[PDB]
């Protein structure tokens, strides 16, 4: 139809690399005639054949095409050549989250907690709209112009109209008890990984963390957290609410975002 | 896409574009059109069975967005 455009590499300039990311690099560039700003991710075809997760390109761009949402980073649009496919994406000026963790370690109260109601907010949206994530951590967050965090990747997410998958995702630190028992699970295996987050980025570290695969797998099922005596008792409270074995029982989003320490400590801000 | 740095894209030039861009967003329909859907076989040169067989996953109940 009318909206049904040509997108090619000759409708680009590239600006600088941003750095290597799953089966291939980002660069910023902008188009070369309106000058629109964007990251253009550059995915070599045969990565991604070789390691069978076509299907995880496909549930991207589906999802992406039915989602739009301030804190979670858009896909305008994709394209692509002979070897390789092209996502066209929103650029995130501020960059990724986990290079400004390797500046200080952790994050302060203010900081997480803005990330905590931007999450709670973005996952609100996806979860009504039948998509769960599954892959929350730092290493996919981004920050836009004024620090408003951006979830970059739904490689591991899926559209689920039932609210239940079993498929095991996401990585080992991160992983709901629900999927190292292989069991059917639902949307409040984001509630689990929020949890997670919420600790790796106040202490540094995420919860579990163990020199071991089975340890982890141990003390998460276990839910063996420890708090530091570095932590605050309203992210103690809001973690602990979080991170609970039973799904039904932890937090849900719409009271982590009512949560008196994310009221008291997020200073969001929202794009225009 | 291994190209010079040019001027646009660093320092105060790209901060400037960026602020611009901000607050003055495009339509981004007029922009970048529709997503057209996935043809797995298309893009990757080959039939595999997990390119045609869906679960759930396929089935929209909400609309496109552009
Ligand atoms: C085969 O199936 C798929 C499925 C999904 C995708 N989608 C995808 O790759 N999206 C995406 C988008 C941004 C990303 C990444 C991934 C990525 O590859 N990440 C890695 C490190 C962990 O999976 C997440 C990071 C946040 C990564 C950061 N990159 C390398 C720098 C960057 C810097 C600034 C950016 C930017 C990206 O995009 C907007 O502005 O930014 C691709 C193939």
């Amino acid at each position: 139809g009318a909206n049904s455009r040509r997108l090619t590499v000759d409708d680009f300039e590239i600006g600088r690399p941003l750095g290597k990311g799953k089966f291939g690099n980002v660069y910023l560039a902008r188009l070369k005639e309106s000058h629109f700003i964007v990251a253009l991710k550059v995915l070599f075809k045969s990565q991604i054949e070789k390691e069978g997760l076509e299907h995880q390109l496909r549930r991207e761009i589906e999802i992406q095409a039915h989602l739009q949402h301030p804190n979670i980073l858009r896909l305008y649009n994709y394209f692509h050549d002979a070897r390789r496919v092209y996502l066209i994406l929103e650029y995130a000026p501020r960059g990724e989250l986990y290079k400004e963790l390797q500046k200080s370690d952790k994050l302060d109260e203010q900081r997480t907690a803005t990330i905590i109601e931007e999450l709670a907010d973005a996952l609100t949206y996806c979860h009504d709209k039948k998509v769960i994530h599954r892959d929350i951590k730092p290493e996919n967050l981004l920050l836009g112009f004024r620090g408003e965090v951006k979830i970059a990747d739904f490689g591991w997410s899926v559209h689920t109209p039932s609210l239940r998958r079993k498929t095991m995702c996401g990585t080992l630190d991160y992983l709901p008890p629900e999927m190292i028992e292989g069991r059917t699970y639902d949307e409040k295996v984001d509630l689990w990984c929020i949890g997670v987050l919420c600790y790796e980025l106040l202490v540094g570290y995420p919860p579990f963390e163990s020199a071991s695969h089975s340890e982890t797998y141990r003390r998460i099922l276990k839910v063996d957290v420890r708090f530091p005596l570095s932590m605050p008792l309203g992210a103690r409270d809001l973690i602990s609410r979080l991170l609970r074995y039973q799904p039904l029982e932890r937090l849900p989003l719409a009271q982590i975002l009512k949560h008196p320490w994310v009221q008291a400590h997020s200073r969001r801000v929202l794009p225009p | 896409p291994r190209k010079p740095i040019p001027t646009w894209a660093r320092g105060t030039p790209l901060s400037q574009a960026i602020i611009h861009q901000y607050y003055h967003p495009p339509n981004l329909l007029e922009l970048f059109g529709t997503i057209l859907p996935l043809d797995l076989e298309d893009i990757f040169k080959k039939s595999k069975p997990r390119y045609h067989k869906r679960t759930s996953s396929a089935v929209w109940n909400s609309p496109p967005l552009q």
